[PDB]
Parts: C-alpha cells; structure tokens; sequence
C-alpha cells in the first residue's frame, strides 16, 4: 500500500469577527489510506459537536474530508485542528490563524 | 460544460465484519447523493434539495443499485487479495470512479470508468470507451476478462446515453443552483513581516464552481518568485475559497496586482493595494 | 443515476 500524508488547512467559513457566529473548518486532503482521526480543539480541549463530510477522493486517488463545527470567535480563545494518521509519528496540530 | 461523477471507496476490515463502503455522487462540484454502510438508513440518501424532488421509485432503484455496487466491491477486495498474494490480516482499499461530461451544447463529451487498489492505478477505461489501460499483470487479468465479457460496450451505453440523460435531468431540476455561477468575493490583506517587507494576500471567497486561477503581476508582468498559492478549499456551504500571497518590499505594494479568473466573471478582475 | 450492472474485477 502507498502512504500519503495529509495536508491540513484550518480556517473559518466567513471573515472572523468577535461575538459573531461562524463555522470552524479543518480540511484534510491528499492522504492515503482513508482511516484518519481529526479533532477540533478549543484551548487544547476537544470539541464534541464536530461533523464531517462524506469521504471522497481526487484524480490521483488521494482522499479528502472536511471537518467542521459552529463557533463564536472571541479575542482570547485559541482554536486548532489535531490530526492523526498512520503516516505521522505524533498527532499533528495546526493552529487556526485569523489569516490563516 | 457539466459533469456527473460517482465515487466509491471500500475498506476491508479483517478484524471483524464486512468492508466499510462509502459512495458519493456529484454534479460538477455539488454532492447530491451518498451511501454509507455504517449509517442507519441503508438507503441512498439525498444531499441537495433538488434531488429530493425524485419519487420513491428513484430512491428504491438507487438503493438497490448502490447495494449491488457495495457487494461488487466486497467481492473485488477478495479477488485482489488473491491476485496480489496478500494475507487475510491486512486492511485494503478499492476505489472506483465513473461518470460523464457534457459540453456547452449539453451533448456527450467524455466518459470515465477507472479503478485503484490500495491507492494505485489498477484499470481505467480509455477515452475511446473501447479499450483499457491495465497498470500491472493483476489488472491485465481483469482486462482480458472484461474484453471477453464486452464490459466496455455496456459501459459505453450508460456513459454516452443514460449517464448524460440523468445529468441533463439533474441540471434542469437543480438549475437555480447548478446553473448559477457564484463569482468570487475578492479582497486583499497586508501583513508586515519586518520594517523592510510585507506580505500581500489576495483572497477569493464564496465562489462556485471550484475551478479558479489566481495570479500575481509586478508592473504588469507575471511573477512566480516569493509567491504562495494554497489549495482550493471548501467553505462548507457549497462554495469554495482560495488565496495567493506575495512578499514585497515595503513601499512597493502599488507595483503588484492580483489577477482573478473565474467562470462567474465576464472579464477577469484586478486588485491592487 | 447509477450504472445498472457494475463489472466485478474477477468476472
């Protein structure tokens, strides 16, 4: 079996303003095999109401998934995406930057 | 130009039970149906409002067909484990994609039917819909089998005929969304990297379809150096996002222009700080 | 709408 590591983008659906409801996205793509663990973290702690898209793939057979949750950004709160996959010795954490 | 595609993934589960099977259907960049072997319904389910118009006989048929697809992929996993001399202990993956493109004229343009095992090309129907690309000697076995059983002709009949007819049906029933372009909402941001230099980022938001080109120029000339182009990503509401950035000397921001090409834009857009 | 008969890789 070939093994491709996931590329990760963490981002909001809309431009982020404090106190305005939004959606936090972790887009994982370019990976193989399909079994992957993806969590959204609020200040290091796992968020519970996280949904994801239906598994699909690109022309080169590599998989992609969108994980997402509704959230209200604030000045203080830290958000991040935690991804684990057979290609990774440790789970990779990508922080949500406001850009980006 | 428009397209209908179905994507199928089966993952064997050696520990216990039958494989995980996930099927999804798209018109262009809009997912409209799904099946998941781990979901409760065991039905083909809708994922866009315009397919919900379809009556009970559509959903019974698609459920029957998708389950038959599920069993073919289960059997395939067994077949390929044998062909590749693998044990029963490991998890393996089969992937299959098929479908059709129509042109601006809404007439058949291209058909596809291709297959991978453990993420590597296995077999693909070629553009003529009459011949096969077998990647290795396992796939050659499948090729000789499929040529003897005239699989290409059966697929051709679907891909040139029924497939295009479904696509046309869906494009009409979903026209409010499927035949609407959403032009990118563009803007530029400015990030000071030091006293000497700045990063200009050109944003393209809320666009559909996903296909888009973002390019930077300096003084009106294509620049590749010191740029960064992210992969196009889903917003989650059916639209897409992308950005491109360029690092520039501070005070020279005005020399640089971001150029945006999209189907929803009559003439290309130009942004400047 | 799906293919009526999917071909199996082992016939």
């Amino acid at each position: 079996m070939i093994q491709r590591t996931p590329k990760i983008q963490v981002y909001s659906r809309h431009p982020a303003e404090n106190g305005k409801s939004n959606f936090l996205n972790c887009y994982v793509s370019g990976f193989h095999p399909s079994d992957i663990e993806v969590d959204l973290l609020k200040n290091g702690e796992r968020i519970e109401k996280v949904e994801h898209s239906d598994l699909s793939f690109s022309k080169d057979w590599s998989f992609y998934l969108l994980y997402y949750t509704e959230f209200t950004p604030t000045e203080k709160d830290e958000y991040a995406c935690r991804v684990n996959h057979v290609t990774l010795s440790q789970p990779k954490i990508v922080k949500w930057d406001r850009d980006m | 130009s428009h397209s209908m595609r179905y994507f199928f993934t089966s993952v064997s589960r050696p520990g216990r039970g039958e494989p995980r099977f996930i099927a999804v259907g798209y018109v262009d960049d809009t997912q409209f149906v799904r099946f998941d072997s781990d979901a409760a319904s065991q039905r083909m389910e809708p994922r866009a409002p315009w397919i919900e118009q379809e009556g009970p006989e559509y959903w019974d048929g698609e459920t029957r067909k998708v389950k038959a697809h599920s069993q073919t992929h289960r059997v395939d996993l067994g077949t390929l484990r044998g062909y590749y001399n693998q044990s029963e202990a490991g998890s393996h993956t089969v992937q299959r994609m098929y479908g059709c493109d129509v042109g601006s004229d809404w007439r058949f343009l291209r058909g596809y039917h291709q297959y991978a095992y453990d993420g590597k090309d296995y077999i693909a129907l070629k553009e003529d819909l009459r011949s096969w690309t077998a990647a290795d000697m396992a796939a050659q076995t499948t090729k000789h089998k499929w040529e003897a059983a005239h699989v290409a002709e059966q697929l051709r009949a679907y891909l040139e005929g029924t497939c295009v007819e479904w696509l046309r049906r869906y494009l009409e029933n979903g026209k409010e969304t499927l035949q609407r372009t959403d032009a990118p909402k563009t803007h530029m941001t400015h990030h000071a990297v030091s006293d000497h230099e700045a990063t200009l980022r050109c944003w393209a938001l809320s666009f559909y379809p996903a296909e888009i080109t973002l390019t930077w120029q300096r003084d009106g000339e294509d620049q590749t150096q010191d740029t960064e182009l992210v992969e196009t990503r889903p917003a989650g509401d059916g639209t897409f996002q992308k950005w491109a950035a360029v690092v520039v000397p501070s005070g020279q921001e005005q020399r640089y222009t971001c150029h945006v090409q999209h189907e929803g834009l009559p003439k290309p857009l130009t942004l400047r700080w | 709408g799906l293919l009526p008969e999917l071909p199996a890789v082992g016939g």
